[PDB]
């Protein structure tokens, strides 16, 4: 496996370097190639033959190399710039690839963003299986932290949660949601139930009733 | 356009052999190398195989001994068999476009020699002899091969999510989450869909078959201590449209072939 950092950050609009270290069986031999991995998308192809840009690489993104380490450099960051990054090389004398451990690319900079909240109270249709769940759905918000707490009525609820861990989305934001199981009598039992969300500091509440 | 487009099981029982298929478009596999990798999750991606234009195959040697890759270009289809999987072998598998060429290690006007004092290296052609690797004769000493390959992947497939488990597949139960009164009363309307108790990964979401896009939160599952996963999906719409418009969610759990859509009416 060829030797890259597990983690690189920049700055937006400027320059980051992610370097790639092997030996003369691979990198040595040149024609190192760089992808670019974003989840929810295919694998993208940005470098090939140490130096030459992949169809529809644009010239920020530039390949080199010095002997048994290659480098990609990136120019003019942006937040879609965040991915993934891996090298490869053919190895020996074979068709068989070697690829790089891969280093994750966190650009800074990003302006902060207060989250979304909505809250959704059991459908009829999950009270007729004798079910009952809390859905608090929490978007575009960045960093990427958040903290959610539970209320019946005015009391703290912790048995039933269960919450995930934030994700970036396809705008370069984060999500999260928050699912609390209840029985259907508990549901209607209580006047009101809320969920509430901290990020930096503030805290958002959003309450729904059985009514 | 060059397309691939990867099918098969997304759940295997340990022990038994992963079967996937590559459908290819826009060219002519008696043209083109593919090959197949994988990523398994919080990992490295992992070379698998390839099946070159005359049907050469090459394979990772630290697992050639479980892999089976074969093509027919007829039908535009490549296979790759993994046998005898276990955990370790869940991860997403892609197939791709390979582009491999054999190169000479010494560029044209020279020549590869390993009887050159102090190793191999490259010669002028017309050089006589051992000293033609050295700098007053205009060459020099490699530690490269004879020929290497210029190798890289030209176009990636979208990858298939496949699980190992024991675990049987469970397709979801889906609930319109209806939009309450007093949070629809600002202007826009936020509706979504539970889709609950399934396994494994993936659900796909759409609203009014893809017509609804914009405004379209898909949120990544949440893994149960039961072992089954819990998503939704929401979409904000104008609170004008409400009762005028039909809103319909199209939930695909691929891994047992069902999809199901549910009209999500206002309260």
């Amino acid at each position: 496996v060829l030797n890259q950092p597990s983690s690189v950050s920049g700055s937006l609009g400027q320059r980051v370097s992610i370097t790639c270290s092997g030996s003369s069986s691979n990198v040595g031999n040149g024609y190192v190639s760089w992808y670019q991995l974003i989840p929810g998308s295919a694998p993208r192809t940005l470098i090939y033959g140490d130096t030459s840009r992949a169809s529809g690489v644009p010239d920020r993104f530039s390949g080199s190399r010095s002997g048994n380490t290659a480098t990609l450099t990136i120019s003019s960051l942006q937040a879609e710039d965040e991915a993934d990054y891996f090298c490869a090389s053919a190895e020996d004398s074979s068709s068989n690839a070697v690829f790089g451990s891969g280093t994750t690319l966190t650009v800074l900079g990003q302006p902060k963003a207060a989250p979304s909240v909505t809250l959704f109270p059991p459908s009829s249709e999950e009270l007729q299986a004798n079910k009952a769940t809390l859905v608090c759905l929490i978007s575009d918000f960045y960093p990427g932290a958040v903290t959610v707490a539970w209320k019946a009525d005015s009391s703290p609820v912790k048995a039933g949660v269960e919450t995930t861990t934030p994700s970036k989305q396809s705008n370069n934001k984060y999500a999260a949601s928050s699912y609390l199981s209840l029985t259907p009598e508990q549901w209607k039992s209580h006047r009101s139930y809320s969920c509430q969300v901290t990020h930096e500091g503030s805290t958002v509440e959003k309450t729904v009733a059985p009514t | 356009q060059v397309q691939l487009r990867e099918s098969g099981p997304s759940l295997v029982k340990p022990s038994q052999t992963l079967s996937l298929t590559c459908t290819v478009s826009g060219f002519s596999l008696s043209d083109k190398a593919v090959g197949w990798v994988r990523r398994a999750p919080g990992k490295a991606l992992e070379w698998l195989g390839s099946i070159d234009t005359g049907g050469m195959t090459g394979y990772n040697p630290g697992l050639k001994s479980r892999l089976s890759i074969t093509k027919d270009n007829s039908k535009s289809q490549v296979s790759l068999s993994v046998n005898s999987v276990t955990t370790e072998d869940s991860a997403t598998y892609y197939c791709a476009t390979v582009d491999q060429k054999t190169k000479n290690a010494c560029p044209d006007d020279f020549d590869y020699r390993c009887s050159c004092i102090g190793g191999c290296g490259c010669a002028r052609k017309g050089c006589v002899g051992p000293l033609c690797c050295r700098s007053d004769l205009g060459g020099y000493l490699t530690d490269s091969p004879a020929y290497i390959y210029e190798w890289y992947i030209d176009l990636w497939g979208q990858g298939l999510l496949v699980t190992v488990s024991s675990a049987s597949t469970k397709g979801p139960s889906v609930f319109p989450l209806a939009p309450s009164s007093k949070s629809t009363s600002g202007g826009t309307a936020a509706l979504g869909c539970l889709v609950k108790d399934y396994f494994p990964e993936p659900v796909t979401v759409s609203w009014n078959s893809g017509a609804l896009t914009s405004g379209v939160h898909t949120f990544p599952a949440v893994l149960q201590s039961s072992g089954l996963y819990s998503l939704s999906s929401v979409v904000t719409v104008p609170s004008s449209s409400l009762g005028t418009q039909t809103y319909i969610c199209n939930v695909n759990h691929k891994p047992s072939n069902t999809k199901v859509d549910k009209k999500v009416e206002p309260k």
